[PDB]
């Protein structure tokens, strides 16, 4: 059926959207690591000042 | 933890800097007595040569 094929394409689009949504979660996880690095960098900078003192 | 370890390392390296300075100054005092001791024997060696050169009490 032609309509059923279009529904399968919609399911593929939903799967693509689901993959994109999963990729967004992976992208958020990648951005989460960068955010943690910035927090660690501030602590490292404070520790470096203590070492200099 | 790295900062705490570095602080402990700096604190530990602070005592060693005072310990090494203390040992060097304490060994300078000890070497002063040995230098004063060697002066006695150096003076004694000169006096011993005098006894040999008498040729009458020798």
């Amino acid at each position: 059926n032609g309509i059923a094929t279009l529904l399968q394409a919609e399911k593929e689009a939903h799967e693509i959207v689901s993959k994109a949504r999963k990729y967004r979660q992976d992208k958020l996880k990648q951005a989460k690591t960068d955010a943690a690095k910035e927090i660690d960098s501030y602590k490292i900078q404070k520790d470096k000042e203590l070492k200099e003192f | 933890g790295n900062f705490k370890s570095k602080l402990k390392k700096a604190m530990l390296s602070q005592q060693i800097t005072k310990s090494t300075i203390a040992n060097k100054m304490r060994l300078k005092v000890l070497s002063a007595r040995e230098q004063s001791l060697d002066g006695i024997f150096e003076e004694t060696k000169e006096k011993l040569s005098g006894i040999a050169n008498n040729r009458d009490e020798y």
